[PDB]
RNA sequence: AAAAGCAGAGG
RNA sequence: UAUACCUCUGCUUCUGCU
RNA sequence: AGUAGUAACAAGAG
């Protein structure tokens, strides 16, 4: 008998057994190599869908920019980027007219948040294109290098600690003709490896001074570094993602904050809510949309997705939307909120790392960069890369490629949600006054669209009307990945509604494992993951008990901390058995110390050091929760082998070893400033205790804050009986000598 | 004493690079240079922990451990090695050093774990002394609500608790921020009294106070109790198909117990009005009911909560009534006049559509609580007079603001400035009166400026307040007089003995009608503590959707006997008490005409032979449980009230409420399956439909031989033998025949 | 934009646009849609990291030697119970590979197993082992600036995978994987005391689940893959240069309660200096087997099979003597594949959740726990297979083992073809579901949907089997309306 | 009715 | 020259290694 | 060779 699991769907409905259709127990698809081909394919598709637009050369950058807005109306069912701006403005105007007072309150919220916001809000990003280094750096170091290059020129407004002064300096920086940066460079030499007896190359990374020209800095400030996306499920082919830099992220933050304030107060946006709040909002607006319909009306639902969404939007459409939303607002508000579509319309896309080129008479491989792909003769590339370089060659501006149309992968998620919500809003029956009307939800590009009509032909006309109205604004519904059915069952952002949102346990299956922090945090994470999946994702009681057993097995085999009655032989077996045999109450030992599992379905919310506190030996809990714990960090005793505070952490809260080494690469030239910065933060925190708890606020230099703090604390210690007058004179003389060293260096 | 850190700073200021960083980087830019990295970062720490435990030393620790842990074990294992390049304050540590510290380390008699993690020990004490009841299996109906995972201080909000935490732990590090409340000052004094000479680090003290005082809320799918001691064990008490009875270890909170008392009493009253004897059903339901495993009839004896549904339960028991309610922190002792509630649609001042319940009728009030007192005459959407008194200047204005919001005119509703949402971020219906109250209690200028002025006769016993605040005895507001003594207290704490009758209307010993069952709010909120109506009049879990699914489940699983009652002697079938909590979701006007429509459909299905559809009996049978009317109309749906929103149940076919899937052969009610009727459906399902229209038989699809199409209410111009087409619903076109 | 007044612009450009821009709803009916187009070509090859249905274990019962737990000691104790070692002779050649290298690799392996004095075994860097592990098959990576004068510097080629054909062995592997055994392969850990009533109910249901799921053959493949990936990860990260020998060893308990150590073969680790997460550590797998490769040779394209022994095999009527082969091949893995292979035990979480929901969805309707009626009243409720008679229905334990084996093979045969196929065929399953709900479904481009589904069915045996399964389910749905 | 980091998922 | 943006959920409060 | 799959690993920047 040939076994077929999908015949299970002959009895169980597909949404009830949907977790079988998610093969999420194997490895996800990774890429191997460069994302240069995916970047080239994104650029080629982006200029393919907008090819009938206006070609014009930018006077500042020189890039061949393509202008598809107000272009010819589409003639086929393909992707099209030709968006009509009067249609976009009519949609934003009708969105305002249906929701009165919304735009003014959102704009006033954003005006009040503009003056509050500091520069460090930009340090909450992951990996940023450092235009100073032409690489990816973390966003804090990218902002730090940007602010250092800015203040090394005559651009010091960001010293006032506000985001908007940094944005004033950003827009003023394009006027500088000869912006000067500090870059990295390697010094290679050949030395012999000793453990393998091979001659290899030793790269030492250093610093270097180089000056950018005006047009080169304008290219690097508009550059979106492109990489390939790893571990994406559900796709056969890979795709490219892009990261912008510090010149653009502040403006995109303010535009997305304004659009977030808009999207929070729209019934038809799935953003920014998420999880159970999203499911509650979706079921409530489904109930409201089915309350708006009558008995005679049909009701269908489009389980929709839009094809090639981010390359078929436009920054010019977003400029029109920003200027129509902020109508009646101040002019500095309109200019500051309109910077970001202008920075996205003149943008430029760095291709990748290049390609690997293979020789056979020399038996060699090498990496020729993406900025060197225009030097190689075309007979060396394979046919697809040859076609891509032929289709892309006229767009190259200093290794990057001109990319005037399209968003390039999701930097305007809420503004795109507003643009889709306007087309959802146009289908009101008092606006349309037709034989059909529609309403729906929209996250960014996904939409559920409930269309009502008196007959099925009116549903067809409503589908056509919605599809053409989306075509007029640059939104192309995927005819492959979308489908329609009667209302009561749909899918929206992998939430499978079947008269109510069913669960999907498999999607949260990669959370079920040992997290890998230390022995205590992993135990809390594993028990809490089982707990929250029992709460939210309909994990059964028996399966949760089996998940406790599987996590205890994985935890013991990971940390080599099996019990004392087991005979497995690890590095820790003799020490754990010595702790096991000498302990009277073995039920109070932690799982990381050979103890038994205390956990069942009722005590998942109680930590393990708490669940076993009554069963511990007094010597064992005096050793485990010892105040002078050497595995954790101790504070220093402030102004109340020096004095420390007592550590409340256990011995299983240790720090795992980190490795930052790069193969054959010495990095003592660029890892030094990080060490000096951490030394400066550590000497600051001895004067200000709360700086670890809540990040401090100020505009004066750290030396002046620390010297004023030392002076006033010496005076309060003098006039409260906690210091002598000789100590007070010593501290004030020291602060005066430091003040003599802050100027007379 | 503070002399070592200044010498550290003088040593770090002589290095010129460090001096440049200390002099050029401000305190706001030190947030940026704190997260500055340069080297390669490592993804996927799970796999790195999977392989790094194979190494001898996967743990890094401070260099002091060279003096607190020996280099070798008894068994010869090396416990640590120094790192290669010297100068670093780190060494590499084996996990055998951890096990050696746990078996032969120094033993300290003081441990800060039970104090810092007091919350988890309180959860453990709640679980250990917790009682477990049986496990029941039925269809859960969970609602994703915002609940407290941390209850916080009752006197503090999260912002005020963070103010208190920054005042207790870091008193020199608050900025230009002062404490506002007396609660914040008292909790700061108490927490400074406890945490003085504390050896715990200030950050750990801050997080201990943060898990004590700060309220945290999450959106969770809740069935039943939403208190913070029933949400902590939410994985244990509820599942997808089962309910685990549980009572924690301790006392129930009073501010939770009063609320679930109100909700329990509202459900008992609203179920009681539908019954044959509302008084006997209320007395049968009130004794078996237990809130948090404590009986209801002995909580009502001692609870001082005064509310129009709690009072009917108390007047049926024999407990003295304080005939009042609460609104905005003030008790409203209504003296004269009886109003009645009606749902209306009100356009607001922010052009916002809003649907409320306004009370039509004349009333007179005696408002008073905790700082002030006022006597109020008020009709339908009108604030006549308000002789407001009190004990300060601000408190009489606060009571004036509260009474102007309570008036519910057309003037305060068109006086809103700014935004005021009446749905939440998850589009859940916020209460409109408290929304307007919290609006007009912070920004109150445009209400007073639109309130205007009125000329009053300058006689004593009445003063006046201007629309700014300067007291004049000639010009006042439009109703706002200042009482020079207020109203007399010591008669608002006085409780009243009361009579009650069969239909739950409360009278005093004089005879003035205090409470009616119509005054009881038909708001469906869910409780903080679990309520167990141990009755044959209420299902297991209450709420509207649970009533729907439990009623349809009971009809489906008893269909073999209910079908036999339907076929012969049906007048005993409709009056069954299991259909009686279903009627609480139909609004009161439609119940008689829905039952008349349903009984006419069932009689036509009996008389027209062969037209049997059991799904059409199951779907409409809980609507026939009301003494009908005779009004010959034509319904295309039956509207029910669920969570403050209507839901339409179509007479023909499937809907969002009641679907019948031929795939699973299962009837789905509100996303939950309630079973197959008897798997006896193949003998049914003919062509002609009988229980859709009142007097007409559906004969297949439409026809062009029989004239143009119609709508539902265009059939009175038809005769016995005239056949026509009807656009019945859901895009269908059917042929329609009249009977003789 | 500040002074824009809408003058009916959208209706104007709706009239001005062409009527070749539309979304025509075409009605969906599964009695009219075609089946998925499986590719054509050569048959599909086994690509797993170990033999599944054909592997043979030398087993010892209740080990009590000097190294009861140490890997190579248990390997030596299991090899000592086989005395049929004859000379190695190749009986099935690897076509693209030097087969005498595989012969000399097994000879060097067995001889160093003989002279093994220690707990570990590192093989010697010989020429045939350096071929079988690929030491030297990389071109030396240079910097472009130092090799600007190379004439033959062409590129790396980016051919797609070649379209293979559905061979019948992968259905046989899934058949043998969903069957019970005479052992217990998962040996769980302890819980706390079941104090709450729901913990008694959960423990009763978990005992049923453990009885049905610990003796399945997919649990044996779970333990083999978890052990192999664990030992390979530890050896790859701690023995980077050395050619470490890793024996495939699992530990089971029989249903009579006695322990057993099974040896399935050996894995010679290669050089492993992995820096990425997709960098491939090469190894050589040598697994004992009894199945002749010359009967289903298309399955064994990458294998060199050399007959290495004899064993007296007992049978149901009498007792015979069979030869013993050794499937040798070069294989490779990465840190991501070893990471996701060490975590194969969550396949138990993927199946046992679903079956539990199948009980719970009944338990809410029956107003009772339906665990014991599902596991004892064997009424054959769920359809899980296709026989020549009709469609075969199994019980909830059979469904539990089938869903276990499906998750296990999703983890063994993980590929981007599987991800794309499942994501694109989920939509077709939802359209068929919407049809069976009488919810009147309809697409706009069904040809593009079929083209996107069939784009992923290329060469993977599991994905080809899943497409065949989809076609069988579609034919069952079409027969259900007859 | 009333701070940041890491991990996982989704888009 | 290499893991983007946004959102939700969960945990933790980190001192910095050829 | 093998892993693999639109470009790589098969040690010498992750
Ligand atoms: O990882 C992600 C996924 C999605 N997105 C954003 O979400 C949008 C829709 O995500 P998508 O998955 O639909 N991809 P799309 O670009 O529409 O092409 P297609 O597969 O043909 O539908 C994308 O266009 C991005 O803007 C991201 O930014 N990052
Ligand atoms: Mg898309
Ligand atoms: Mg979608
Ligand atoms: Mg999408």
């Amino acid at each position: 008998m040939d076994v077929n699991p999908m015949l299970i769907f002959l009895k169980v409905p597909v949404q009830n057994a949907i977790s079988t259709t998610f093969p999420y127990t194997g490895d996800p698809p990774y890429s191997h190599g460069t994302g240069t081909g995916y970047t080239m394919d994104t650029v080629i598709r982006t200029h393919d869908y907008s090819s009938r637009g206006i070609w014009k050369t930018n006077s500042e950058t020189g890039a061949q920019q393509l202008n598809p807005i107000d272009g010819p109306l589409p003639e086929d069912n393909e992707p099209s980027g030709y968006a009509q701006t009067d249609c976009v403005l009519e949609l934003i105007e009708g969105l305002d007219r249906s929701h009165p007072g919304l735009f003014e309150t959102a704009c006033q919220e954003t005006i009040d948040a503009i003056q509050q916001t500091r520069v460090d809000k930009l340090t909450q990003g992951r990996q940023t294109y450092d235009w100073t280094l032409n690489r990816n750096q973390p966003a804090a170091t990218a902002l730090a290098n940007t602010i250092e290059v800015f203040r090394k020129n005559g651009y010091k407004l960001n010293e006032s600690g506000r985001l908007i002064d940094f944005l004033k300096d950003v827009l003023l920086s394009f006027e500088n003709d000869s912006m000067e940066v500090t870059t990295h460079f390697q010094k290679k030499k050949r030395i012999r490896d000793n453990h393998s007896k091979k001659m290899i190359t030793q790269r030492t990374i250093g610093k270097k001074r180089v000056k950018l020209t005006k047009k080169n800095y304008l290219i690097r400030a508009l550059t979106l570094n492109t990489m390939t996306k790893d571990a994406e499920r559900g796709k056969l082919k890979r795709r490219a993602i892009a990261t912008p830099g510090m010149q653009i992220r502040g403006f995109v933050y303010f535009v997305e904050l304004l659009a977030r304030n808009i999207c929070e107060r729209l019934e038809q946006s799935g953003l920014p809510v998420g999880g159970n709040e999203k499911k509650a909002k979706l079921a409530n607006v489904i109930k409201k949309m089915m309350a708006k319909s009558t008995d005679e009306e049909l009701s269908y639902t489009i389980t929709g997705d839009n094809t090639k969404w981010n390359e078929n939007q436009n920054p010019r459409i977003f400029l029109a939307m920003v200027l129509r939303i902020t109508a009646g607002q101040p002019e500095w508000f309109r200019d500051l909120l309109a910077v970001a579509p202008i920075m996205f319309s003149n943008k430029v896309a760095r291709l990748g790392r290049g390609y690997m080129f293979e020789s056979k008479s020399m038996h060699l491989r090498t990496q020729i960069s993406a900025e060197n792909l225009s030097d190689i003769n075309l007979r060396y590339f394979n046919e697809d890369t040859k076609k891509k370089i032929e289709k892309i060659r006229h767009l190259m501006v200093e290794g990057t490629a001109s990319l005037s149309p399209g968003m390039m992968m999701g930097m305007f998620n809420m503004l795109s949600t507003v643009l889709g919500v306007s087309v959802l809003n146009l289908g009101q029956r008092e606006i349309l006054k037709r034989t059909y009307w529609w309403d729906g939800l929209q996250s960014s590009d996904d939409f559920a669209l409930i269309i009502n009509g008196h007959f099925k032909e009116d549903i067809q006309q409503g589908v056509n009307h919605f599809y053409r109205t989306c075509k007029l604004v640059g939104i192309n519904m995927s005819q492959k990945k979308s489908y329609i059915n009667k209302t009561g069952t749909f899918e929206f952002t992998s939430f499978f509604y079947r008269y109510g949102f069913v669960a999907n346990f498999s999607m949260e299956l990669p959370s079920f494992g040992v997290a890998g922090n230390n022995e205590s945090a992993d135990m809390s994470i594993g028990t809490t993951v089982i707990k929250t999946n029992m709460i939210n994702n309909d994990l059964g009681p028996a399966t949760a008990q089996m998940a406790i057993q599987l996590f205890i097995k994985d935890y013991r085999y990971t940390y080599r901390c099996h019990r004392g009655d087991t005979n497995l032989e690890t590095r820790r077996t003799k020490s754990i058995k010595r702790l096991w045999t000498e302990t009277i109450s073995k039920a109070g030992l932690l799982v990381a110390d050979g103890g038994p599992n205390p956990y069942n379905l009722r005590n998942l919310h109680i930590p393990e050091v708490c669940l076993k506190w009554s069963l511990m030996d007094p010597d064992y809990r005096g050793r485990l929760c010892n105040p002078n714990n050497p595995f954790v960090h101790h504070m220093e005793v402030e102004s109340t082998k020096s004095l420390e505070y007592d550590a409340v952490a256990t011995t299983h809260s240790w720090t795992p070893k980190r490795n930052r080494s790069i193969l054959n690469t010495n990095q003592r030239g660029i890892l030094e400033d990080e060490r000096i910065y951490q030394k400066c933060c550590q000497v600051f925190e001895k004067f200000f205790p709360s700086s670890t708890y809540r990040r401090p606020i100020g505009m004066a230099s750290m030396l002046d804050a620390m010297l004023s703090r030392a002076r006033i604390d010496a005076r309060i210690d003098l006039e409260s009986g906690r210091i002598s007058s000789q100590d007070f004179s010593e501290i004030t003389n020291t602060c005066k000598a430091i003040e003599a060293l802050k100027r007379q260096g | 004493s503070g002399m070592e850190r200044i010498k550290e700073l003088m040593e770090m200021v002589k290095n010129s690079r460090m001096r440049e960083i200390l002099t050029t980087t401000s305190v706001d830019h030190m947030a940026v240079i704190k997260k500055y990295t340069s080297g390669r970062q490592e993804k996927n720490p799970a796999l790195r922990m999977k392989w790094m435990m194979a190494m001898k030393y996967p743990i890094s620790a401070s260099s002091r451990i060279r003096e607190m842990i020996p280099e070798k074990d008894e068994d010869g294992n090396t416990l640590w090695t120094n790192t290669k390049d010297a100068g670093s304050n780190r060494v590499l540590v084996s996990p055998n050093a951890v096990t050696w510290w746990n078996r032969a380390g120094p033993v300290s008699d003081v441990v800060h774990y039970p104090r810092v993690y007091k919350m988890y020990f309180d959860r453990l004490e709640r679980l250990t002394h917790g009682t477990f009841g049986p496990v029941k299996f039925y269809n859960q109906v969970k609602v994703r609500k915002r609940v407290d995972i941390n209850p916080g201080h009752k006197d503090l909000t999260s912002r005020e608790a963070q103010e208190v935490i920054m005042e207790v732990v870091f008193p020199n590090e608050v900025g230009a921020r002062t404490l506002s409340s007396d609660a914040q000052l008292t909790i700061t004094k108490e927490k400074k009294e406890e945490l003085k000479n504390c050896k715990i680090s200030p950050i750990m003290v801050a997080y201990m106070l943060e898990r004590e005082l700060v309220r945290r809320t999450r959106f969770l799918p809740i069935a039943g109790a939403t208190s913070s001691t029933y949400v902590e064990v939410l994985h244990l008490t509820q599942g997808t198909c089962w309910e685990q009875q549980y009572t924690p270890g301790g006392e129930a909170e009073n501010d939770d117990l009063d609320q679930t008392l109100i909700i329990a009493s509202r459900n008992i009253v609203r179920r009681s009005i539908v019954a044959i004897d509302p008084l006997a059903s209320l007395l049968s339901m009130c004794h078996t009911t237990s809130i948090s495993s404590e009986p209801l009839v002995e909580i009502l004896r001692s609870n001082p909560t005064d509310e129009q549904a709690v009072n009917i339960c108390k007047a049926a028991l024999g407990i003295r009534i304080n005939n009042s309610f609460s609104f905005g922190g003030y008790n409203f002792k209504r003296v004269k006049g009886s109003s009645q509630r009606t749902e209306k649609a009100v356009l607001t001042g922010n052009l916002q559509t809003l649907t409320m319940t306004i009370f039509e009728g004349y009333e007179e009030f005696n408002v008073s609580g905790k700082r002030a007192s006022a006597v109020l005459k008020k009709g339908a959407q009108r604030l006549i007079q308000a002789i407001i008194g009190g004990r300060t200047l601000e408190d009489i204005l606060n009571l004036m603001i509260t009474l102007m919001v309570f008036s519910q005119e057309e003037k305060m509703l068109k006086a809103v400035r700014g935004d005021l949402n009446f749905v939440n971020r998850a589009n859940q219906r916020l209460n409109p009166m408290y929304q307007l109250l919290r609006h007009f209690q912070k920004d109150s200028s445009t209400l007073l400026k639109n309130w205007g002025t009125e000329e009053i006769d300058p006689i004593m016993g009445i003063a006046g307040i201007m629309p700014d605040g300067t007291i004049n005895k000639t010009q006042t507001l439009m109703g706002v007089r200042l009482s020079q003594g207020g109203v007399d207290e010591y008669s608002f704490n006085e409780r009243i003995r009361v009579n009650i009758d069969k239909y739950l209307r409360v009278r005093n010993e004089k005879g003035e009608l205090l409470i009616s069952p119509e005054e009881v709010s038909e708001a469906q909120g869910q409780e903080k503590l679990p309520i167990n109506y141990n009755s044959s009049l209420m299902w297991e879990v209450n709420g509207p959707e649970s009533i729907l699914t439990n009623t349809y489940h009971w009809i489906i699983k008893n269909w073999e006997l209910l079908k036999t009652q339907w076929m012969t002697d049906p007048t005993v079938l409709y009056n069954r008490i299991e259909f009686e909590p279903f009627q609480t979701l139909i609004p009161k006007g439609n119940r008689a005409i829905y039952s008349g429509f349903t009984r006419t459909l069932f009689q036509q299905m009996r008389d027209v032979e062969g037209t049997f559809d059991s799904i059409q009996i199951i779907k409409l049978l809980p609507f026939s449980a009301h003494p009908p009317s005779l009004g010959r109309t034509q319904f295309s749906s039956f509207t029910l009230n669920i969570r403050g929103a209507p839901l339409r149940l179509l007479i023909r076919g499937n809907s969002q409420v009641f679907n019948y899937n031929q795939m699973e052969n299962v009837i789905i009610v509100l996303g939950k399956s309630v079973g197959s009727p008897e798997r006896s459906i193949l003998t049914e399902s003919s062509s002609i439909e009988s229980a859709v229209l009142r007097g007409f038989l559906i004969l297949g699809k439409a026809n062009s031989k029989y004239g143009p199409v119609l709508t539902i209410g265009e059939l009175d111009k038809l005769g016995r033998g005239e056949k026509a087409n009807v656009l019945i619903g859901q895009g269908d076109t059917v042929l329609v025949m009249k009977r003789k | 934009v500040s002074s824009f007044k809408a003058n009916g612009n959208i209706e104007a450009k709706l009239g001005a646009m062409s009527e070749k821009v539309n979304a025509q709803i075409e009605s969906f009916d599964p009695r009219t849609i075609r089946e998925l187009e499986l590719p054509e070509g050569k048959f599909c090859t086994q690509r797993s990291k170990f033999l599944l249905m054909d592997a043979m274990k030398l087993s010892v019962l209740n080990p009590a030697h000097e190294g009861e737990g140490i890997p190579m000691k248990d390997a030596k104790a299991c090899l000592d119970t086989f005395w049929g070692w004859k000379k190695a002779t190749i009986i099935k050649k690897h076509e693209k590979g030097v087969n005498t290298n595989y012969l000399m690799i097994w000879e060097q392996l067995l001889e160093s197993i003989k002279e093994m004095e220690g707990k570990f075994l590192n093989l010697k860097k010989t020429n045939h082992l350096k071929w079988g592990l690929g030491e030297g098959q990389a071109p030396e990576k240079m910097d472009f600036e130092d090799c600007k004068e190379v004439p033959d510097l062409f590129q790396y080629k980016s051919e797609p995978p070649e379209k293979r054909k559905l061979a019948s062995w992968i259905q046989s592997e899934f058949n043998k994987a969903s069957e019970l055994t005479n052992s217990n392969w998962i040996e769980f850990d302890e819980l706390g005391n079941d104090v709450a009533p729901i913990e008694h109910i959960a423990s009763r249901r978990r005992n049923f689940f453990t009885a049905e799921v610990s003796q399945c053959r997919a649990s044996e493949y779970i333990m083999k893959a978890v052990y192999i990936n664990t030992a390979l990860l530890n050896s790859s990260c701690t023995a980077m240069e050395e050619y470490q020998v890793i024996p495939i060893i699992t530990k089971c308990r029989d249903t009579s309660g006695q322990r057993r150590t099974n040896l399935y073969g050996f894995i010679i680790k290669g050089r492993s200096h992995l820096r990425n997460d997709t960098d491939v550590v090469n190894f050589i797998s040598l697994e004992f087997s009894l199945t002749d490769p010359r009967n289903e040779i298309h399955k064994w394209e990458k294998y060199c099979v050399l007959e290495i022994g004899d064993m007296e095999i007992r049978t149901s009527i009498s007792t015979i003597m069979k030869p013993v082969y050794l499937y040798v091949r070069t294989n490779g893995t990465s840190k991501i594949k070893m990471k996701w292979g060490m975590e194969m035990r969550r396949c138990l979480l993927q199946s046992l959740q679903q079956v539990e929901s199948m009980i719970e969805a009944e338990s809410a309707v029956k107003e009772k726990d339906m665990t014991e009626p599902f596991f004892r009243n064997r009424e054959n409720d769920w359809p899980i297979g296709e026989s020549p008679q009709g469609i075969e229905k199994g019980t909830i334990g059979k469904v539990c083992r089938v869903l276990l084996a499906k998750s296990v093979f999703n983890s063994i045969y993980a590929s981007a073809q599987l991800e794309g196929f499942s994501a694109e065929s989920r939509k077709l399953l939802l359209l068929i579901q919407a049809f069976r709900d009488n919810l009147d479904p309809g697409t706009f481009d069904l040809k593009g949907l079929y083209e996107a589904i069939e784009e992923c069915i290329i060469n993977d045996p599991w994905v080809l089997l899943n497409a065949s399964w989809f076609n069988s389910f579609l034919k069952a749905v079409q027969l259900s309306m007859g």
